[PDB]
C-alpha cells in the first residue's frame, strides 16, 4: 500500500514536472483578467465619433463651448467601456466564488474529512486528500483505494442447512464452483460459512435462487471435545 | 444542463448591405469582438456542461442480450434497438413532450454532443447501473444480480437484506407498477416539463427579442438602413446613422449581457446535475431529499431535449 | 506524412457487462491513486 | 445475548424496564446436562 501509494506520488509530481499544460483551469482565470483589461485600455483608442481619442488633443484643438460636444462623446463610450468591465467581472466574481465554495466544500468534506460522496474527492473510493497552494488557487491530491483484479465467482442470495434460511451478516456469499464461503463486500478474502459470520431469518420456500450447504458452529467442537473428554472419564470409572 | 449555443455577427446584425455603416461602426473600436468572444464563452461553456453532466463514464456498457433482472422489468428505459432511434420509450416522450433568423446574422450552431450520442452514455450509465451495481462509478464494471445489488440498496437505507427476499415478488410489482405511474403521468400533462419548456422559451424569446430591436427608430427617422443614406445628405445621414449604430449596439450588449447572467444559472444547473448523476446515479446517496423523497435505493438517467431526467427510485 | 482528420467522436471504449442471476466479480487486488483535481 | 450487549447497573439508564434476556448457550448446556445426568444414571447400573 505504501509502496503504491509512494509511486502514485511520484507519477503526479512526473505528471507536472513533465507536461506543459494541466493547469489550464487556473491560467485560463490569470489570462481573462489580464485580456478584459487590455480591451478596457483598447478602448482608449475608440474615437466612439470624436474627432479625436485622444482627450488633451481636443483640449489643445477646440474651444470651451464646441469642445463639449466631442468630449461628452468620449465620456459616453468611455463609460459604456467600464460599465461593460464592470458587468463582465461582475459575471466572473460570480463564477469565481462558485469555484470557491466548492473549494471549501472539498477541504471541509475530503480533507477535514472521508466522504461516502461518489467521485467527490476524485474518482474511486475516498480515503483521504492533501490540499496544495496554487497561484489563485487549491489544488486537491485526492487519495483512493481502485479495485483492481477481478476474478468471477458465482453466488447465491442465502444458504439452507436444516429448512431455515441464512444471510450474511456483512459481506457476501462466494463459490469457486466446488465449495461455499462468506466474505466482504469489496475485497476477496474468503471465509468459513459459521454462525458467527450469518444471522437467520424465515425458511427455504421464500428466497428466489437460494442454495444448500452446511453452515458450521464454531461451539460444535468445544462440545465435541467435552464428549471424548467425558466418555473417557465414564470408560474409566467402569474399572475399580 | 444547456441553453442552444449562438453566434451573431455584430456587423450583420448592426449593419448590412452598407460599407459605410461598417466605416462608422469600426469607430467605436472593439465592442464588437468583444460580444463576439463573450457568446462563444457561453457556447463553449454549454458543450462543456453537456459533458460534465453526461460522459461520467469512459466505457460504453451494453445491456445484456437476457433480461433476467429478478422481476424487474427495465424495457421501459432500457433503450430499444427495434427502432430507428437509439432513445428508451420513457425518453422518447421527454423528447416530444418538450416543443420549439439567419436573415439578421444569428447563428444557432449545433451542440458538440448528439442526441443520438447522449442516447448512447444515458444507456452506458443505465446499463452499468442495472448490471454492475455502483462499482463502474469508482473502478471496473463488476457484474451482480440484481436481487443482490437491491439487498446490498436495501442495507445502505439500514434495512436488513432478509427484508427484500422475503419480499422480491412485492417490491418488483411495487417497482414496476411505479415505472408505469411515471409513463402514464408523462402521457398525461405537460406541466412535468416546465423547468425545460421554460429554458427553451427564455431562449428563444431572447433571441426573437434581439431581433424586434432592428426596427426601432432609436430617434432616428427610420430604423430601415437605406431611407436613412438614399433621403439624407452625408454628414447629416450621419448623424442620423450613429443613433442606430448606438441603440443597435445597447440592444446586443442587452442580449449578450442577459445571455451570460442565464448561462450562469444553467452552469449553476448542469453542476447540480452532474452532482446528482455521481452521487445517484453512480451510488446511492445517504443524503435526504437529495436522490428524490423517502430513503434512496437507486437512479436512472434520461435525456430530454437540452437536459437531463432522474427517475429516484426510493424506500417509504 | 501528417495531415488533419476528421471523425465521428468514439463515446468511450464499447463493452459488455458480463451479467448472470448468479455471477459476481469481487475484486481481489487493488492500486491505492492519487489523482489531482484542480479549483479556482 | 447476540442482538443485544450489556453494561453498567439498572440504576442510572432513565426509564429503563425489566424483562428476562434469553441466552442460546443455556439451553445447549441444559441439553448437554440432562443427556450427561443420563450417563451418570446408567453408569450407576454397573
Ligand atoms: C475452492 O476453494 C477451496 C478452499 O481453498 C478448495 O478446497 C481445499 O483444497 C485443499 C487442497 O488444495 C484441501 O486440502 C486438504 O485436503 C485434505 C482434507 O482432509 C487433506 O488430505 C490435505 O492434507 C489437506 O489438509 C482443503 O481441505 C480444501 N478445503 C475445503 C474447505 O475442503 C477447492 O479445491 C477450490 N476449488 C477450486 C476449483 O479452486
Ligand atoms: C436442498 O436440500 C433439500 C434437502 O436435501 C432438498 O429438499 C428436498 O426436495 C425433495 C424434492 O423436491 C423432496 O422430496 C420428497 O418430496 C415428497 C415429500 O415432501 C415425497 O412424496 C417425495 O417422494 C420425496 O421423498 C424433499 O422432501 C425435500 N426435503 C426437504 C428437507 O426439504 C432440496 O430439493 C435441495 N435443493 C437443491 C437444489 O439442492
Ligand atoms: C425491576 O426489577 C428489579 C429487580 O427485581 C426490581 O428491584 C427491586 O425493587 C424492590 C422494591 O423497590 C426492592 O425491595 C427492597 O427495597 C427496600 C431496600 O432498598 C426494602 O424496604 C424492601 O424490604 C426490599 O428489601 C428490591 O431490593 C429491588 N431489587 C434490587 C436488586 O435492589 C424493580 O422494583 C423492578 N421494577 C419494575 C417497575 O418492575
Ligand atoms: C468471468 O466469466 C465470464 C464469462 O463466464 C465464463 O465463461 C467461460 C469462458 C468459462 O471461463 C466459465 O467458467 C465462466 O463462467 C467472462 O466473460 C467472457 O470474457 C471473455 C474474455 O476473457 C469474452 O471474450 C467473452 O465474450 C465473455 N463472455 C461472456 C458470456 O461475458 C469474464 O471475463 C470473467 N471475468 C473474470 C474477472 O474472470
Ligand atoms: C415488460 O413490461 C412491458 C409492459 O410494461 C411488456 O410489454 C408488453 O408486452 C405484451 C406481451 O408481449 C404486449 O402485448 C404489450 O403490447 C407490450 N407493451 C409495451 C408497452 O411494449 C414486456 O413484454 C415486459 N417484459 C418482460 C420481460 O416481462
Ligand atoms: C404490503 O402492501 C402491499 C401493497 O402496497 C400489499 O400488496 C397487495 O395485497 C393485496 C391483498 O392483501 C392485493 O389485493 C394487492 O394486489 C397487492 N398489491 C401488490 C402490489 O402486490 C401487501 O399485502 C402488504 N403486505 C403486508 C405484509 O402488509
Ligand atoms: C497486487 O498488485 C500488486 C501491483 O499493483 C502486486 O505487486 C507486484 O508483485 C509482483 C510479484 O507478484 C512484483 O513483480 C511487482 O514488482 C510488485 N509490485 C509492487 C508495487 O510491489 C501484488 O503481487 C498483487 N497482490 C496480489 C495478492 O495479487
Ligand atoms: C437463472 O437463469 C437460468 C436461465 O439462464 C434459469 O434456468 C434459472 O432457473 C435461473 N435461476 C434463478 C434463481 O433465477
Ligand atoms: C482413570 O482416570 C484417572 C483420573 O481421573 C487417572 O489417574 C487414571 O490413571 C485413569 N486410569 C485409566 C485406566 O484410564
Ligand atoms: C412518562 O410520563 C408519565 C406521565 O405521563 C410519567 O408518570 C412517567 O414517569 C414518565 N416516564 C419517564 C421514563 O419519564
Ligand atoms: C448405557 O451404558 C452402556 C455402557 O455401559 C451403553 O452401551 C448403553 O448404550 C447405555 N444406554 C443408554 C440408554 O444410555
Amino acid at each position: 500500500i505504501a509502496n503504491q501509494f509512494n509511486s502514485a506520488i511520484g507519477k503526479i509530481q512526473d505528471s507536472l514536472s513533465s507536461t506543459a499544460s494541466a493547469l489550464g483551469k487556473l491560467q485560463d482565470v490569470v489570462n481573462q483578467n489580464a485580456q478584459a483589461l487590455n480591451t478596457l485600455v483598447k478602448q482608449l483608442s475608440s474615437n466612439f465619433g470624436a474627432i479625436s481619442s485622444v482627450l488633451n488633443d481636443i483640449l489643445s484643438r477646440l474651444d470651451k463651448v464646441e469642445a463639449e460636444v466631442q468630449i461628452d462623446r468620449l465620456i459616453t463610450g468611455r463609460l459604456q467601456s467600464l460599465q461593460t468591465y464592470v458587468t463582465q467581472q461582475l459575471i466572473r466574481a460570480a463564477e469565481i466564488r462558485a469555484s470557491a465554495n466548492l473549494a471549501a466544500t472539498k477541504m471541509s468534506e475530503c480533507v477535514l474529512g472521508q466522504s461516502k460522496r461518489v467521485d467527490f474527492c476524485g474518482k474511486g473510493y475516498h480515503l483521504m486528500s492533501f490540499p496544495q497552494s496554487a497561484p489563485h488557487g487549491v489544488v486537491f491530491l485526492h487519495v483512493t483505494y481502485v479495485p483492481a483484479q477481478e476474478k468471477n465467482f458465482t453466488t447465491a442470495p442465502a444458504i439452507c442447512h436444516d429448512g431455515k434460511a441464512h444471510f450474511p451478516r456483512e459481506g457476501v456469499f462466494v463459490s469457486n464452483g466446488t465449495d461455499w464461503f462468506v466474505t466482504q463486500r469489496n475485497f476477496y478474502e474468503p471465509q468459513i460459512i459459521t454462525t458467527d459470520n450469518t444471522f437467520v431469518s424465515g425458511n427455504c420456500d421464500v428466497v428466489i435462487g437460494i442454495v444448500n450447504n452446511t453452515v458450521y458452529d464454531p461451539l460444535q467442537p468445544e462440545l465435541d471435545s467435552f464428549k471424548e473428554e467425558l466418555d473417557k472419564y465414564f470408560k474409566n470409572h467402569t474399572s475399580p | 444542463v444547456s441553453m442552444t449555443k449562438t453566434s451573431v455577427d455584430c456587423t450583420m446584425y448592426i449593419c448590412g448591405d452598407s460599407t459605410e455603416c461598417s466605416n462608422l461602426l469600426l469607430q467605436y473600436g472593439s465592442f464588437c469582438t468583444q460580444l463576439n468572444r463573450a457568446l462563444t464563452g457561453i457556447a463553449v461553456e454549454q458543450d462543456k456542461n453537456t459533458q460534465e453532466v453526461f460522459a461520467q463514464v469512459k466505457q460504453i456498457y451494453k445491456t445484456p442480450p437476457i433480461k433476467d433482472f429478478g422481476g424487474f422489468n427495465f424495457s421501459q428505459i432500457l433503450p430499444d434497438p427495434s427502432k430507428p432511434s437509439k432513445r428508451s420509450f420513457i425518453e422518447d416522450l421527454l423528447f416530444n413532450k418538450v416543443t420549439l433568423q439567419k436573415f439578421n446574422g444569428l447563428t444557432v450552431l449545433p451542440p458538440l454532443l448528439t442526441d443520438e450520442m447522449i442516447a448512447q452514455y444515458t444507456s452506458a450509465l443505465l446499463a452499468g447501473t442495472i448490471t454492475s451495481g455502483w462499482t463502474f462509478g469508482a473502478g471496473a464494471a463488476l457484474q451482480i444480480p440484481f436481487a443482490m445489488q437491491m439487498a446490498y440498496r436495501f442495507n445502505g437505507i439500514g434495512v436488513t437484506q432478509n427484508v427484500l427476499y422475503e419480499n422480491q415478488k412485492l417490491i418488483a410489482n411495487q417497482f414496476n407498477s411505479a415505472i408505469g405511474k411515471i409513463q402514464d403521468s408523462l402521457s398525461s400533462t405537460a406541466s412535468a416539463l416546465g423547468k425545460l419548456q421554460d429554458v427553451v422559451n427564455q431562449n428563444a424569446q431572447a433571441l426573437n427579442t434581439l431581433v424586434k430591436q432592428l426596427s426601432s427608430n432609436f430617434g432616428a427617422i427610420s430604423s430601415v438602413l437605406n431611407d436613412i443614406l438614399s433621403r439624407l445628405d452625408k454628414v447629416e445621414a450621419e448623424v442620423q446613422i450613429d443613433r442606430l449604430i448606438t441603440g443597435r449596439l445597447q440592444s446586443l450588449q442587452t442580449y449578450v449581457t442577459q445571455q451570460l447572467i442565464r448561462a450562469a444559472e444553467i452552469r449553476a444547473s448542469a453542476n447540480l446535475a452532474a452532482t446528482k448523476m455521481s452521487e445517484c446515479v453512480l451510488g446511492q446517496s445517504k443524503r435526504v431529499d437529495f436522490c428524490g423523497k423517502g430513503y434512496h435505493l437507486m437512479s436512472f438517467p434520461q435525456s430530454a431535449p437540452h437536459g437531463v431526467v432522474f427517475l429516484h427510485v426510493t424506500y417509504v | 506524412s501528417q495531415s488533419i482528420i476528421a471523425y465521428t467522436m468514439s463515446l468511450g471504449a464499447e463493452n459488455s457487462v458480463a451479467y448472470s442471476n448468479n455471477s459476481i466479480a469481487i475484486p481481489t487486488n487493488f492500486t491505492i491513486s492519487v489523482t489531482t483535481e484542480i479549483l479556482p
